[PDB]
RNA sequence: AGGACCGAACCGACUAAUGAAAAAUUAGCGGAUGACUUGUGGCUGGGGGUGAAAGGCCAAUCAAACCGGGAGAUAGCU
RNA sequence: GCUCGCCGGAAGACCAAGGGUUCCUGUCCAACGUUAAUCGGGGCAGGGUGAGUCGACCCCUAAGGCGAGGCCGAAAGGCGUAGUCGAUGGGAAACAGGUUAAUAUUCCUGUACUUGGUGUUACUGCGAAGGGGGGACGGAGAAGGCUAUGUUGGCCGGGCGACGGUUGUCCCGGUUUAAGCGUGUAGGCUGGUUUUCCAGGCAAAUCCGGAAAAUCAAGGCUGAGGCGUGAUGACGAGGCACUACGGUGCUGAAGCAACAAAUGCCCUGCUUCCAGGAAAAGCCUCUAAGCAUCAGGUAACAUCAAAUCGUACCCCAAACCGACACGGUGGUCAGGUAGAGAAUACCAAGGCGCUUGAGAGAACUCGGGUGAAGGAACUAGGCAAAAUGGUGCCGUAACUUCGGGAGAAGGCACGCUGAUAUGUAGGUGAGGUCCCUCGCGGAUGGAGCUGAAAUCAGUCGAAGAUACCAGCUGGCUGCAACUGUUUAUUAAAAACACAGCACUGUGCAAACACGAAAGUGGACGUAUACGGUGUGACGCCUCCCGGUGCCGGAAGGUUAAUU
């Protein structure tokens, strides 16, 4: 549930958390873990890449499974758990041959549940069968795109996606954008919506709290000396010129998708 | 007022040392240079 | 197994001084200037050769040659090679 | 509980007066469980880096570092 | 040598880094030392650094580096796989005393430990580049158990006072002892043992994991401290022989108890929070190829082994970084009285008086003290000074986001002695007595020790939070919500950031960014996400598309290479 956090101190006042108590309190199973440093958005030229980005807590690697291939065991599902590494929630689940595997908890998800991958496996939250046998006008998420790869579309905290259409060998869904995309009908798929979906609500309330998630500050452009950025200068607050990118490149509209290897899977653009 | 230079073994040699000098040619330039000029203390090494 | 010719080789000379003195007195210890490249059982050995004797231990310990200054000019002495040498007990050397 | 309070260490540097000091002193001053501070090592290189942005910082040097070279640049000027 | 003074969470002691002989001894005083110098971190000569257990080396890995092949690139070269390096992190082992002019967990004395070989007898499944476990991990908080250490008493030794008193409830000193081995406690964690099966752990597995079934409630792991031994020893106040006045040799009492007590240990524990908290080896274990009655494994016992390098000295400084015998510099140790305290004052241990002195006692300057009467009249401005200053109790407005405001404001008490109470409330806790699955056990018991806070009565002073220490307060108002950041060295702010808001892009080989590229970040993320831009908590809110941008459209006009 969110929770409005009492104003004892700024910096508490404005403070929204979002306390799931069904969450493990317990140390993750640590097999399935595995080291993950910090890049502080700089590449192996050892330049900034992506601004914005730096410090922030440790944090380990769950190992997520995404492919979800184990077809005909029956899984049952051993605690939800905190995964720092994404806005959703984990679920530690455990296979009749002995097997654990993390695995994105979907929304009605809870201790004790059974789930199943597989064709024959039964149209259920949490149950992962290839979208040919998924019925039409279901949610689904963590949605493979490619057969055999693993699922990318629909994994952040409360999204799902709606199948709408299956024509022959594609079927056709509805992203969370809006954007209608067909997609090869024998890749798999999820039911259901995936879990923490009031995360949106949680309200990080002071500066601290984003650099506890490895966010740097933010300077705008405007405030900067001409050297600097396109909007830098100005004697005073000026900004007489057409916003842009630190880079020139127009910001506030101007489209930038340019895969035309791609284009005709996009059924409509999102709006 | 601590001052610019604050000396560190180490760190001097993996920077400047004759290992490091060797192994990228720019380096070995500089190490042919100073054989030409004559240096008695080719590197930093002791 | 050490070979003759380096055992020879390693023993450079007896070190007098009081501290050497008091050693040899009390603790039935001898102090030698070895080569610096002898290691403790190579100067064992040949202690044990060269000197007729029976050795408890060796210790061994670098001495660092001290900067100078003829006139002008400045130079530095030879690092060498210092060597307790405890000998068993009753062992009297010449 | 707290980017909570008072307050030493520690980090800083608002006022004041005054070469031992190429930015210090003393008296006061701010923070002091955090967006803290600190040791060791590592990475980012010059129209490049880094920048909670002051054109700041990048070896007492910065609206384009230092070293060497073109080079005896050019100087209707002194 | 005797006085005086200063530091004492340091101006003491021990290290790292860095330095590199500055260490100790003798000798010299040209130069160096802000003066003199017989002295010196100066000159010259000699001496000095002893390790299986400390550190490096070594085994293991992090960030990162290099990188066979490889991919990419005019060349140079870039990235990167297998690998191999890389501590600031993980990985076996030593303590006490004595000794040098100068080293010592390194020498000596005593008492230990470790992990390798080799050989043994005893036994008999060993075997990895592989599987599993372990190592292996956050912040804050709370206690409880402890010790370091200190105080008092007891004990032992010495003393009987340069000036009134001082054979006592008097004075001074000492009252220390390790690792190791045994015990396995306060306490923490976990249900154990056997049997059967199984799409899991790249193959196999007797191991792990998962299913069942049986049976017993104690099983195991961990664990400070204490106790015992170590120790008939060592050390020991000071006494006694020699004296090169440096010291050397002999000798040696007591060596207990209580209380208090860490920020150290149990604790890598427990509780809790969200921001969700290295790796690999060592270590344990499982098997595979294998080998097969051999090797290898574990069992004690014997022997050999532990190489190499560092070890002096300075290390908040006269030895390092600052041109100087001139501010900076990480870690460890942390006595007493008062105190909340690592603040502050005075002291201990220990270390210093800062390498020019001597006079004088003008102005003026600096740093301080006090000041009649006035009390901001000063001044740009109360700048600076002065003032406030503690604990307890009473009491406290507007406004408020109901948390605040608030230590609002303002007041009262405060010393010492006695009594309550030859020391209370409490804390601790010995004997005795009882129980007992027997121990470091449980009950009862209260000796002794320690010990606030209060009330009443008296008493001194001008003054009792007496020194050091230690808020000035209130009223209206602009700006910025707030904690933060910033021009190293004239600007700390109303500037930046901020949580929040909005727009916009981006469907994943994402957009974007660094890269002639390969590739890398974004992200081991996937629209509840990421990027860009503006605004900037919260509250109430928030006409013009002509111009320039962007988005969409494509009927016509115009329009490249090409032909």
């Amino acid at each position: 549930a969110v929770v409005k956090c009492k104003p004892t101190s700024p910096g508490r006042r404005h403070v929204v958390k979002v306390v799931n108590p069904e969450l493990h309190k317990g140390k993750p199973f640590a097999p399935l873990l595995e080291k993950n440093s910090k890049s502080g958005g700089r590449n192996n030229n050892g330049r900034i890449t992506t601004r914005h980005i730096g410090g922030g807590h440790k944090q380990a690697y769950r190992i997520v499974d995404f492919k979800r291939n184990k077809d005909g065991i029956p899984a049952v599902v051993e605690r939800l758990e905190y995964d720092p590494n994404r806005s959703a929630n984990i679920a530690l689940v455990l296979y009749k041959d002995g097997e654990r595997r993390y695995i994105l908890a979907p929304k009605g998800l809870k201790a004790g549940d059974q789930i199943q991958s597989g064709v024959d496996a039964a149209i259920k939250p949490g149950n992962t069968l290839p979208m040919r046998n998924i019925p039409v006008g279901s949610t689904v998420h963590n949605v493979e795109m490619k057969p055999g790869k693993g699922g990318q579309l629909a994994r952040s905290a409360g999204t799902y996606v709606q199948i709408v259409a299956r024509d022959g060998a594609y079927v056709t869904l509805r992203l969370r954008s809006g954007e209608m995309r067909k997609v090869e009908a024998d890749c798999r798929a999820t039911l259901g919506e995936v879990g923490n979906a009031e995360h949106m609500l949680r309200v990080l309330g002071k500066a601290g709290a984003a650099r506890w998630r490895g966010v740097r500050p933010t300077v705008r452009g405007t405030a900067m000396n001409p050297v600097d950025h396109p909007h830098g200068g100005g004697e005073g607050r000026n900004f007489g010129k057409h916003p842009v990118t630190p880079w020139g490149v127009q910001t506030k509209g101007k489209k930038t998708r340019s895969n035309k290897r791609t284009d005709k899977f996009i059924v409509r653009r999102r709006s | 007022m601590k001052r610019t230079f604050q000396p560190s073994v180490l760190k001097r040699n993996r920077s400047h040392g004759f290992r490091a000098r060797m192994a990228t040619k720019n380096g070995r330039q500089v190490l042919a240079r100073r054989r030409a000029k004559g240096r008695a203390r080719l590197t930093v090494s002791k | 197994m050490i070979r003759e010719e380096r055992l020879l080789k390693v023993l450079r000379a007896p070190h007098v001084s009081e501290k050497a003195s008091t050693a040899m007195e009390k603790s039935n210890t001898i102090v030698l200037k070895v080569a610096k490249d002898a290691t403790k059982a190579e100067i064992k050995a040949a202690v044990q050769k060269l000197f007729e004797v029976e050795v408890e231990v060796v210790n061994t310990l670098v001495v660092k040659g001290k900067v100078k200054r003829h006139g002008q000019r400045i130079g530095r002495r030879s690092d060498w090679k210092k060597a307790y040498v405890t000998l068993k007990e009753g062992q009297n050397l010449d």
